[PDB]
């Protein structure tokens, strides 16, 4: 069964790079403002240290894989003005110069369905004062310690990284990531890119109109189908903020002692008698740091195999063409184009698909005068009376020639041979 | 958390960031590779009369690509090179004597623990 | 490091030393104060021994990715990209490190460029003919075809091109002889 038309189609993936940096106040965390509590808590104050290195350790590593996935070259290359791909229309994923944020269509519909908890890293003492403490759940976390720490890159600097990989690809192919950027015509390069799944040239030259209409078309549905998805993005923004929220919460805990607040305690009890009641108030909220910490190590431990496994995807669909299967995308990987995305990637993987089949009878050689005849590149089909060679993924039937096909031996031991004439285009010319 | 006051001293050379308010480092124009990253795209350095400096963080040198429909460009000469990676695969084994930690050489203190053996399994 | 310096905690007894509780202290009110301090270090050797555990998954992966390295690069030439080094892979030598391993990744980078006015096909006598395994080029007067890595000029024959279709399709085609090879020979 050998097809006989192809579908041109655009698939989406979405990974995770990144989740928030934390940073912990101890102290403000285990006594607040009474002085007592911290001259008690001076004998634990290595465990504070631990966990804060613990912490550190995690938010310089998010650093380091958005560096690994988006800051693989240092050129920044600019998209040519004048936009002549052979038809091929990328306007909906290269940016747009009239926003303030200069973000493709595409980055603008993907920012806008996740909500991230707080837009921002600058809430004054004054913003939240009496009554929206306690009700702002930000500022209930930042009166005990908890604070989140910005990222290294802006979205405007990772934006500027995905439009120079954008235009690195449709202007130069494949050799920007190998050494410096060689510009070809964007329908050669298509052309070289059928020759990489085992498709003739012509085939794409002659089908060029139909072939930058699919991808046109297949573009408008990924555009249409987000503006109505990223769940994978949600969920790291949605733990985050509940790891942080039930610290919170575990601050009513009395771990069998006569209250949960410090200042109750304080008062009605002397500080002999204080003191045991503290100790087990103190030993209850290092054990909740504690296991927040452990938890924040297994979370980050899964984003880094995430990261990786992004940084491999840009390096081998969209600074090349590759070859194993279901890597990038379903189908034939035809090549790939990044989209920024918060914490995380969006790849469009574009893809090659038979589409039409037809049914013939096939055979593996050829019987002419005692010699058994192979296909160089391709395979014998028969419409029913008629034998022809043609190339497996697509079907443009040919007349088998000696210039088409290779002897070797004789007709005695092959199984399933066939008795067939061989052109031999050289008769005629001699004569 | 401040918006520039909630700081230990004012001094000079005030720059407010969306990081927050830094304080004790003069501002440059230019755009260098980061040295200390700040945040949000700042970084800072120690630079020349010495002094700390803060800046915006520059992504790597710009070039444009010179497109046209019927031009291609081809190497003529090759070079040979050699790179370098490195990767770790294993660490330092260790084992623990429980009891060695816990109590030392106290005979009560083994007494005690003999109800904690399971965990130190 | 760390574990040696944690024995000093009190854990909020009235020392961290056993032996300065043992005495001054009888076995019914030393057991309270040794009961504190057993637990807090306990607590202590399972935080190390779940880091421990952490790191350990971490060494793994990074040892998974040398094994995969070593079978590729090094036993094999690798068609992925940036896998063994930047450049078109050709080899790799590894040397053993204390804790690790180093590759020497020996590729293949194009060094230096010229600009080429190209197109897709040659109109002859009313075919058109593609490159086999090369690109069409012009020094500015003449056409050649080559090799799209390494710049190689040769004549256009027919022993060099394919056929395909005629000319009133491809989009940018052009006129140009294709030599064909035999007919001196047949006079
Ligand atoms: C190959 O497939 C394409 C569509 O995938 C066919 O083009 C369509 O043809 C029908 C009528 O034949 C039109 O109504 C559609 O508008 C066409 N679509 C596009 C995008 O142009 C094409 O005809 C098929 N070719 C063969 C030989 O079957
Ligand atoms: C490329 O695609 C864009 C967007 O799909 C096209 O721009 C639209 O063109 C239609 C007219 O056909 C207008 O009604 C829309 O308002 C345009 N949208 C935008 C965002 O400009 C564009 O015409 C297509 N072709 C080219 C050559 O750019
Ligand atoms: C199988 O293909 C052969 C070869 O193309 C077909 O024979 C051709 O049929 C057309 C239409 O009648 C004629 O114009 C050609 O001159 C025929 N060529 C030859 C060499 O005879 C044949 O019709 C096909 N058979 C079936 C069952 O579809
Ligand atoms: C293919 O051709 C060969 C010879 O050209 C056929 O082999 C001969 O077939 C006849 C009749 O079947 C026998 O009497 C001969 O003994 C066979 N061998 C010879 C002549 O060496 C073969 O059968 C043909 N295959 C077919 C028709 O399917
Ligand atoms: C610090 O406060 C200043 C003063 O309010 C902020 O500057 C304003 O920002 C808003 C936000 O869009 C603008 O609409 C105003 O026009 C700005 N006013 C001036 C005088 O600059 C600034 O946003 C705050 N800093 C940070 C980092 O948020
Ligand atoms: C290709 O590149 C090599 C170097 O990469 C060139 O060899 C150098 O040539 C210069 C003078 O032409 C000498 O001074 C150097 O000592 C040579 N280097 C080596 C390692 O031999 C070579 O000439 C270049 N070839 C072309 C055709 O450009
Ligand atoms: C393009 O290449 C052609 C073919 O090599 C060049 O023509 C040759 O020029 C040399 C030097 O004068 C002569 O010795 C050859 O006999 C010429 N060959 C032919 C077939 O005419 C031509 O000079 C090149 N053009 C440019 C602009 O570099
Ligand atoms: C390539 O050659 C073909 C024919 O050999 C040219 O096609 C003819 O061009 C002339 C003048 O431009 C027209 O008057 C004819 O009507 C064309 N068609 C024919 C003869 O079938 C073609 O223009 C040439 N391409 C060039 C010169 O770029
Ligand atoms: C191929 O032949 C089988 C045999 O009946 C049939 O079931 C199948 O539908 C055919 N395929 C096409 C594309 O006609
Ligand atoms: C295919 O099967 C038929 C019987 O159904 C048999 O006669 C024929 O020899 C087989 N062909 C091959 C190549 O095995
Ligand atoms: C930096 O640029 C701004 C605006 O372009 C200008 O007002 C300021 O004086 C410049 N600083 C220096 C040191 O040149
Ligand atoms: C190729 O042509 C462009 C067009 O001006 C030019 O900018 C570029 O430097 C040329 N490349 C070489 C290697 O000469
Ligand atoms: C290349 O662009 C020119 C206009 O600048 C146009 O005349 C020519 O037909 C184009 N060639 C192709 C192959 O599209």
């Amino acid at each position: 069964a050998i097809p006989t038309n192809f579908t041109i189609s655009v698939t989406t993936e979405i990974l995770p790079v990144s989740m928030t940096k934390t940073s912990v106040d101890c102290t403000m965390y285990i006594c607040g403002d009474s002085t007592e509590c911290s001259n008690l808590l001076l004998q634990y104050g290595s465990f504070c240290t631990q966990l804060n290195r613990a912490l550190t350790g995690i938010a310089v590593e998010q650093d380091k894989n958005t560096q690994e996935v988006f800051a693989q070259v240092k050129q920044i290359y600019k998209t040519p003005p004048i936009k002549d791909f052979g038809g091929f229309n990328f306007s909906q994923i290269l940016p747009d110069p009239s926003k303030p944020s200069k973000r493709s269509f595409i980055e603008d519909l993907l920012f806008n369905k996740v909500t991230l908890a707080d837009a921002g890293f600058i809430k004054q003492y004054g913003d939240c004062l009496g009554d929206i403490a306690a009700r702002d759940l930000i500022c209930a976390q930042k009166f005990n310690g908890l604070t989140v720490l910005p990222p290294l890159l802006t979205d405007e600097m990772i934006a500027q990284y995905t439009s120079a990989l954008l235009a690195g690809t449709i202007t130069s192919g494949w050799t920007f990531g190998a050494g410096a950027a060689l510009q070809i015509p964007f329908a050669m390069q298509m052309a070289y890119r059928f020759n990489g799944i085992g498709v003739t040239q012509n085939v794409l030259y002659e089908n060029q109109k139909l072939i930058a209409n699919q991808f046109n078309s297949a573009i408008g549905k990924i555009q249409d189908s987000l503006s109505s998805a990223l769940g994978k993005l949600q969920d790291v923004v949605n733990q985050n903020a509940q790891a942080l929220n039930t610290l919170v919460k575990q601050l009513s805990s009395n771990f069998g002692a006569i209250s949960s607040v410090l200042n109750d305690i304080l008062s009605r009890l002397d500080p002999p008698e204080a003191e045991v009641q503290i100790d087990r108030l103190i030993t209850g909220r290092l054990q909740s740091l504690q296991t927040y910490v452990t938890q924040q190590l297994i979370r980050a431990a899964e984003i880094r195999a995430s990261a990786n496994l992004a940084a491999t995807k840009m390096s081998e669909c969209v600074l090349g063409q590759s070859k194993r299967v279901d890597f990038c995308g379903k189908g034939y990987h035809l090549m790939s184009f990044p989209q920024s995305a918060p914490h995380g990637v969006v790849f469009l993987h574009v893809t090659y698909v038979p589409a039409q089949e037809k049914n013939f009878t096939t055979a593996p050689a050829i019987c002419h005068d005692g010699k058994a005849h192979f296909p160089r590149e391709g395979v014998f089909v028969s419409n029913g009376t008629h034998w022809f060679v043609t190339q497996r993924n697509f079907y443009e039937p040919q007349i088998i020639t000696t210039d088409n096909t290779f002897v070797s031996g004789n007709c005695d031991v092959v199984i399933g041979i066939v008795n067939n004439t061989v052109y031999d285009p050289l008769q005629p010319e001699l004569d | 958390d401040v918006n520039c006051w909630r700081v230990y001293s004012t001094g000079s050379n005030v720059f407010q960031t969306r990081a927050g308010c830094l304080i004790g480092a003069e501002h440059v124009n230019n755009s260098y590779e980061c040295d200390i990253p700040i945040g949000a795209g700042i970084c800072a350095s120690y630079q020349t009369s010495q002094s700390i400096i803060a800046y915006t963080m520059s992504l790597g040198a710009e070039n444009s690509v010179a497109y046209s429909n019927n031009s291609i460009a081809i190497p003529t000469n090759f070079t040979i090179s050699v790179t370098t990676e490195i990767l770790p695969v294993s660490m330092t084994k260790t084992s623990v004597d429980c009891t060695m930690y816990i109590c030392g050489d106290s005979t009560e203190c083994s007494n005690l623990l003999l109800q904690y053996g399971s965990f130190c399994t």
